[PDB]
């Protein structure tokens, strides 16, 4: 990382979403279970592989 | 040839509480490893590697869980309490007593065992798949298997007390005067038998997913299946691990106090219902899973009752030391904080029944510090409050009494100073089974790993506490066991003693 | 030894009506026998060699330890050590066993019901799949359904007669009538149109209906050992009132079987 | 004697005596060996159990407070009161 | 001591050198319980150094 | 005697029902069995190879 | 209730009953505690020391004094740059951030 | 056994509420939208609309007045 | 002369409960309490 | 947005749902408090007040109707105040 930036928590490529707007994040995953959890938007949902 | 083929419980049950020891020791090892991996940010002593660290964590929770906490108050207190407070002259089958704690060192060699073999099982303690079935090599099967052999032992354990405390019974002794701790491992026991076996179907279907090819929990089959059936197990499985700890704190507060147990009824029904409401409340734990909002409000609104029980027990307690004549000694301190300290435990699992709040702090750090309140300061004050008491007519040995309020001391402020600053790792969103961090989360951490390591000296002090005990002559007490001689005899209560009612 | 039994009866006997053990050296063995066993299932699983041999090993001396523990016990039954409460509490045991393997069935069906009623996109949300041929209810499972409650009458006649020859008749139809549902659930597992490997159906019924037949044959070689214990002496207590209520529990067992997965076609 | 109905034929009464005792007339406990544990609830509450023991050529002993006085006796055998004497049904 | 008729099934103030063997027992048990773990980690790590 | 008529009608009859390889059919996470190559009680393999 | 209370006292004579609530005194327990305290921070600052395989860069003080200088600021690729957490920081919701600020 | 207290009472209330909502969970299941073994299920596509809206609206009807009105604390 | 047992209990009201007040300290705790509260 | 040092509460929220969930958390912490303080403090005094140099001898004191059933029914007022937000 670069000054200005977190370590750990910078990805290379982002997820841009715009504001206002009615948005459905479908969460899924292709081997393993994961979770996708962004504490400022209150969202958790586990990524389960079939759902 | 005493220590091998014993059908006393006096023996087995000593014989657990060492076997407890031992893995307390293992697994106190296991946690300052997890404690050094996480003082600072980057890479520690692991060398960056993450299959250890999980490897680590998995066969911490697991030790610590099933052979320390379990083997001491379960199989430990309760094999060599149970017959002497209830008057029996033994169990009522003296050598499944002795295969249930001889299927508890192979288990234990066989998780161990799965640490050197392959990558080892680095799955955490709950093994969810398909992470258990992609991992390649052998450990995982042991791992499960060590899980297979405890669970076997926990039944047939519970079959032996359930039949010692219906059937043997001293004569004028109905289910109104044994003790609460009889009451406790009795409903223990309830639990058990109830419980283990759902964990032993979801682990045969676990054996066959990942070795038989079949399809269970895979592409073609249902992964939420088996955190239900886990889970149905497990819930049950912590009140497993704490009704004993209620008996014990309950007995020492009675002694110390010169008073009896405060609404004996009130304590046995509200005993019995945290029993009745263990086992329909276990989706607590999958809120972030995505299940539909009626199961989610259901399992919600049911998880909150549990806490009026907890609450009437702990109320009781409380007015059983009120206007009393009390004693402080070293037992009582440890019962005292197991008071003043399970309700910092309880009040943060309120929280996290109600799922809204469960969504922010779902596999985060105040998880574990709610969960390292009610056991390391539930369980382990519950398991040391009975060492401290029983001591000396268990083992034949006292205890100076200076180093044990330094012992306690240590404890006490090790664990305060470990896990409270873990709840504002969770509230700030640091996520669990994790070895390397964000920068930020740097202080709370290090008041952490400074707090483990006073415990670890806490524990190094515990073996200097033993020394040679004094013999006293009994006359009368309000239990059995206190009017027996310390050690008592090989069989002890040579006379079957009965209760006589009086005219009134 | 002489006064051995003198100072038994001095000290125990003569004071309380349970009985107390002299040291044993079976459940050492049979817990390190699990832990050969193990390491031998677990390298067998993984198709190490020399690993199926060692599984067999280990299961052969648990079964050893087991019988001679069990002979033990026969021979404490025939020369008196056993009173009436202490028969009593052998049937408390093992209706707390009985309890136990009912919650690992109750686990069991549990798979079956969630799987069976809401099938997923991999099976392309058709149950059951296609390609799989269910076992019918109209056919040979209604045979075993008729034998097994046959079984179940003819057990329920030995715990009630009086005649000793009615009760050995009874014992000997019974396990002869347990041991045809099994011979019967080998020519099912062997004519049947699907495998363990294929789909959550055919692993489910393999899985359950393989559990419920290592229990018939766990009920009948009970019932077996109850029966020449009773040939020899005319008396066997509360090796025949066991060996009854975990064969009824069998029975109950295969209703809940039966009517899920083969009627159900969970 | 106590109503022996409900009352198993083996528990050796003398706990099911019809007596209150007194200073100047125990209950009499027969015991196989020179001490022995009995129970004695409080009079006034059943919940409560002291435990005491009794030694063989004592005074009367009181446990509980305004409860029954005790005396030990050493016996040979111990009348399991149940089939011995309302078997007798003197 | 006779532990199977005697009064005491467990007399610690009579057997030899008691307080030499129970510290030996103590520290011997510690050893393992906080070495066991260090082995495994090292068995890991020295298979990956390889 | 129902069961006993069926001891006599068993291994006689015949399915040439051959199964197209579905992905919920013959499920290989790991490769082979652990006793060999077709699962164990099956003789006639259904599931068909060289599908067409 | 007293009885077993004055066995239980016997067989533990170095329990003391003096008449306080510490019936041990703290003149004993406080030097031993602070000597634990203080081995619990020796192993402690030997695990900070001696037992780290890989220091971050972003711990440097170069890295955190150009950090400081930046602040609580994110950049974005599709928009100007915007403060972190502006309810704890007290930023107004005029201000969006660093740039689009232009301060008067 | 011995005679249940006053408390006991006051505890079985909820306990059978908690009961009695378990079983009505356990219940429903089978008679929802997705419990269906047939992709033949849906192409009716009013019943099938109808039946989940109805497995939609029980028990958050009780809630939609609440909903509209943030009633999400106990305090505002 | 027989052994008698001694009074081991003062009734619920005459002994050291009557000068602790309950009432008081329970409105004093959840006095503090809803103060923190608040 | 981001984590911060030393950071005792939830971070900051972007939807109003987030918020919800925090303030329900602090209705909560309201509870908690009390409970807490109630406990602690009773707690203090029973250990001051009851040690044995203080005390001559116990009182008899097994139930107390009126408490059970107050300290029974005041916390479940309080699960349903909290369970139905
Ligand atoms: C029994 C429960 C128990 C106890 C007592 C402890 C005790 C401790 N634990 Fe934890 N821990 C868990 C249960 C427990 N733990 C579980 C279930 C996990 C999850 C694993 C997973 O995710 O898979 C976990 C994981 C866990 C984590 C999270 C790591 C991660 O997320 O990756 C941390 C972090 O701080 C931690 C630290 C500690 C510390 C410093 C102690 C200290 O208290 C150190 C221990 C000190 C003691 C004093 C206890 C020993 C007791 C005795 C020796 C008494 C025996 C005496 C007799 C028998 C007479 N352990
Ligand atoms: C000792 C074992 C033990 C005990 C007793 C408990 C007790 C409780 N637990 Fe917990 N719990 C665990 C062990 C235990 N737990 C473990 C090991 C995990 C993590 C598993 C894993 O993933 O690894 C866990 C996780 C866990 C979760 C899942 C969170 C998650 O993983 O995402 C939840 C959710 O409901 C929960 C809640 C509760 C509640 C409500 C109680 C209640 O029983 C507590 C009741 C007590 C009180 C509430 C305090 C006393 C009450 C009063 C003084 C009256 C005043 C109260 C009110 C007015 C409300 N805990
Ligand atoms: C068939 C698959 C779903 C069945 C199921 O369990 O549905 C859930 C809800 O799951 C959902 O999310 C809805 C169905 C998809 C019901 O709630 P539980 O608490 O799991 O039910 C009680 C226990 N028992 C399974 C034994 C009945
Ligand atoms: C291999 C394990 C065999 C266990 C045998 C067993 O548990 O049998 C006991 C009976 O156990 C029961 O009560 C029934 C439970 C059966 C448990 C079977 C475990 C199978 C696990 C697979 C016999 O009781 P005991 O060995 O204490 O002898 C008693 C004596 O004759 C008189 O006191
Ligand atoms: C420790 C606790 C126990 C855990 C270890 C148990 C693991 C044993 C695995 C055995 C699985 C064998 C499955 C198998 O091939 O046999 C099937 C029957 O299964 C059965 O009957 C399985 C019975 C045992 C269940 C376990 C029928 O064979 P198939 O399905 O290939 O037959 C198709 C014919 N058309
Ligand atoms: C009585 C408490 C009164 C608190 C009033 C002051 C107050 O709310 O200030 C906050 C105190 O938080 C706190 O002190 C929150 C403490 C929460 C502890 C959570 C662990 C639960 C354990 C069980 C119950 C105890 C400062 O917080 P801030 O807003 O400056 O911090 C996050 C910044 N980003
Ligand atoms: C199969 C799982 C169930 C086995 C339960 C064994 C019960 C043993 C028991 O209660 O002992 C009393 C009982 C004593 O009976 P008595 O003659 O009335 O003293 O023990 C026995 O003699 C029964 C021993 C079991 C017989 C073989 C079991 C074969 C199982 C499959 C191989
Ligand atoms: C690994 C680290 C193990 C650390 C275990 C800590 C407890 C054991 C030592 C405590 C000493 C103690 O209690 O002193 C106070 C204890 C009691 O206080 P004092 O009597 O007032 O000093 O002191 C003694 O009585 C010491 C008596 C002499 C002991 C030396 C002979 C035995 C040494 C055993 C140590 C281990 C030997 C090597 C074994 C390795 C495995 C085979
Ligand atoms: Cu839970
Ligand atoms: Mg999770």
């Amino acid at each position: 990382v670069q000054p200005g930036q977190l370590r750990v928590l910078e990805v290379d490529e982002r997820l841009v979403l715009p504001t206002n707007t009615l948005i459905r994040l479908l969460v899924t995953a292709s081997d393993v279970l994961h979770s996708w959890a962004v504490p400022a938007l209150g969202v958790k949902m586990d990524a389960v592989p079939g759902r | 040839m005493r220590w091998l083929y014993s059908t006393s419980h006096k023996d087995i049950g000593l014989l657990y509480l060492v076997f407890a020891f031992f893995g307390g020791l293992l697994g106190t090892s296991l946690s300052m490893l997890i404690r050094y991996e996480l003082a600072l940010p980057g890479r520690g002593l692991l060398d960056g590697n993450g299959q250890l660290y999980n490897v680590i964590i998995t066969g911490h929770g697991i030790i610590m869980l099933l052979f320390m906490v379990m083997p001491a108050l379960f199989g430990g207190f309760g094999n060599w309490l149970l017959p002497i407070m209830i008057g029996a002259p033994d169990m009522a089958f003296p050598r499944l007593n002795n295969i249930s704690f001889w299927l508890n060192p192979p288990a234990l060699a066989l998780l161990l065992l799965s640490t050197l073999v392959e990558q080892g099982p680095g799955t955490g303690w709950t093994a969810y798949p398909p992470l258990s079935v992609q991992h390649s090599g052998t450990s995982v099967d042991l791992a499960i298997l060590s899980l297979h052999l405890n669970g076997l032992s926990s039944i047939l354990g519970a079959v032996n007390m359930l039949v010692t405390v219906a059937g043997l019974r001293a004569p004028g002794m109905k289910l109104l005067h044994m003790p609460l701790f009889v009451w406790a491992i009795a409903l223990t026991a309830v639990l058990v038998i109830l419980a283990v076996p759902v964990l032993a179907a979801a682990l045969v279907m676990l054996l066959t997913d990942r070795n038989i090819n079949t399809a269970y929990f895979c592409e073609s089959g249902d992964l939420i299946l088996y955190q239900h059936l886990f889970w149905f197990f497990g819930h049950p499985e912590v009140y497993i691990l704490i009704l004993p700890a209620f008996g014990i704190v309950s007995q020492v507060v009675s002694f110390f106090s010169q008073k009896p147990v405060f609404g004996l009824t009130g304590m046995i029904c509200a005993m019995g219902a945290i029993s009745l409401l263990g086992f329909i409340v276990w989706a607590h734990h999958m809120f972030t899973v995505g299940l539909d909002l009626d199961t989610v409000a259901y399992f919600t609104s049911a998880t909150m009752i549990i806490a009026v029980p907890t609450g009437m027990k702990i109320f009781s307690w409380m007015a059983t030391i009120y206007s009393g004549r009390v004693w402080f000694t070293t037992p009582m301190w440890f019962a005292v904080g197991f008071i003043c300290l399970f309700t910092l435990g309880g009040v943060t699992g309120v929280v996290l029944a109600n799922a809204g709040v469960d969504m922010l702090v779902h596999d985060t750090y105040y998880v574990v510090a709610h969960f390292h309140y009610v056991l390391s300061m539930g369980a382990v004050f519950g398991i040391f409050a009975g060492v401290y008491f029983w001591g000396n007519l268990i083992t034949g040995l006292g205890y100076h009494e200076g180093r044990a309020m330094v012992h306690f001391w240590l404890l006490f402020i090790g664990v305060n100073l470990t896990f409270f600053p873990q709840h504002f790792l969770g509230l700030a969103g640091m996520p669990r089974r994790m070895f390397d961090y964000a920068d930020c989360f740097a202080g709370w951490n290090a008041v952490s790993s400074f707090g483990a390591s006073i415990s670890f000296i806490s524990v190094i002090v515990f073996a200097t506490t033993f020394q040679e005990a004094v013999r006293t002559v009994p006359r009368t007490a309000t239990t059995l066991e206190w009017v027996l001689l310390a050690t008592p005899a090989h069989h002890a209560l040579s006379q079957v003693p009965v209760l006589r009612t009086a005219s009134s | 030894h002489q006064t051995a039994k003198e100072f038994y009866m001095e000290h125990i006997g003569k004071r309380h009506p349970f009985h107390v053990l002299p040291p044993s050296p079976w459940p050492m063995l049979a817990g390190w026998g699990t832990y050969v066993s193990c390491l031998g299932m677990a390298a067998w699983f993984h198709n190490m060699p020399t690993g199926g041999a060692l599984m067999a090993f280990g299961m052969a001396n648990i079964a050893w330890t087991a019988i001679t523990w069990w002979r033990d016990c026969a021979i404490e039954g025939d020369m008196g050590m056993h009173t009436e409460v202490v028969r009593k509490n052998f049937i408390s045991g093992m209706w707390a066993f009985i309890v136990s393997e009912a919650l690992l069935f109750v686990g069991l069906l549990w798979a079956c019901l969630h799987l069976g009623m809401s099938p997923s996109v991999a099976l392309q949300m058709q149950w059951p799949p296609v390609g799989i041929e269910p076992i019918g209810w109209d056919k040979r499972a209604l045979v075993m359904s008729a034998v097994l409650a046959a079984s179940y009458y003819s057990a329920n006649v030995a715990m009630v007669a009086k005649d000793p020859k009615v009760v050995m008749g009874a014992l000997a139809t019974t396990i002869g009538l347990g041991a045809m549902f099994l011979a019967d659930q080998y020519l099912e597992y062997n004519e049947t149109p699907f495998t363990i490997t294929d789909s959550p159906y055919g692993t489910t019924f393999f899985v359950t209906t393989g559990f419920h037949g290592m229990h018939v044959l766990l009920g009948s070689l009970y019932l077996t050992a109850a029966l020449m214990m009773y040939k020899r002496t005319h008396n066997a207590g509360a090796a025949l009132k066991s060996s009854i209520l975990y064969w009824h529990f069998v029975d109950i067992v295969w209703i809940a079987v039966y009517g899920i997965i083969y009627v159900g076609q969970y | 004697y106590r109503p022996l109905g409900d009352k198993e034929l083996w528990h050796e009464a003398w706990m099911y005596e019809d007596k209150f005792g007194t200073e100047e007339d125990p209950i009499i406990v027969p015991s196989l060996e020179a001490e022995r544990i009995i129970g004695v609830t409080d009079p006034e509450d059943e919940t409560l159990v002291v435990w005491g023991i009794l030694k063989d050529g004592e005074p009367p002993r009181q446990f509980v407070e305004n409860g029954e006085f005790y005396v030990l006796k050493h016996v040979e055998y111990i009348k399991k009161v149940g089939d011995v004497l309302e078997a007798i049904e003197g | 001591y006779d532990f199977e008729h005697g009064p005491h099934y467990l007399q610690p103030e009579k057997i030899p050198n008691f307080w030499s063997k129970f510290y030996a027992g103590t520290g011997a048990l510690y050893a393992v319980g906080l070495g066991v773990p260090l082995f495994a980690v090292w068995w890991q790590q020295s298979k990956l150094k390889a | 005697a129902f069961m006993l008529y069926d001891f006599a009608v068993g291994l006689e009859e015949e399915h040439h029902v051959t199964i197209p390889p579905y992905p919920w059919m013959r499920i290989r996470r790991l490769p082979g069995m652990p006793w060999g190559q077709d699962g164990l009680f099956e003789g006639h393999p259904r599931v068909a190879t060289t599908w067409p | 209730a007293r009885a077993q209370i004055e066995r239980w006292a016997a067989e533990h004579p170095t329990a003391p009953r003096v008449g306080r609530i510490f019936e041990v005194p703290l003149g004993y327990v406080v030097p031993r505690v602070a000597a634990g305290i203080a081995a619990a921070g020796c192993l402690w600052y030997m695990n900070n020391t001696f037992l780290q395989t890989y220091r971050p860069e972003s711990l440097s003080k170069e890295f955190l004094e150009e950090q400081a200088k930046i602040g609580e600021v994110a950049q974005r690729m599709n928009a100007p740059p915007v403060y972190l957490n502006p309810f704890t920081n007290r930023i107004p919701g005029s201000i969006l951030g660093p740039e689009d600020a232009k301060p008067e | 056994p011995f005679k249940l207290p006053l408390d006991a009472y006051i505890l079985m209330l909820p306990i059978t509420y908690a009961s009695a909502a378990f079983v009505a969970m356990c219940c429903r299941v089978p008679t929802a939208d997705p419990e269906t073994s047939s992709i033949a299920y849906y192409e009716d596509e009013q019943k099938s609309a109808a039946a989940a809206q109805r497995y939609d609206n029980s028990f958050k009807q009780f809630f939609d007045a609440r909903i509209r009105n943030h009633k999400v604390g106990v305090f505002q | 002369k027989a052994v008698y047992a001694p009074s081991e209990y003062f009734k619920y009201g005459e002994g050291a409960s009557k000068h602790f007040g309950f009432a008081k300290h329970v409105a004093i705790a959840m006095t503090v309490g809803l103060g923190l509260s608040f | 947005d981001s984590p911060q040092p030393w950071q005792l509460l939830f971070q900051d929220t972007a939807t109003s749902t987030a918020q919800a969930m925090i303030d329900l958390h602090h209705d909560i912490f309201f509870f908690l408090i009390t409970v807490v303080t109630l406990v602690f403090y009773m707690m203090f005094q029973i250990i001051t007040k009851f040690h044995y140099s203080k005390v001559l001898k116990p009182e008899k004191l097994t139930h107390h109707t009126t408490m059970e059933v107050i300290w029974t029914i005041i916390p479940t007022l309080i699960v349903v105040m909290i369970a139905i937000p």
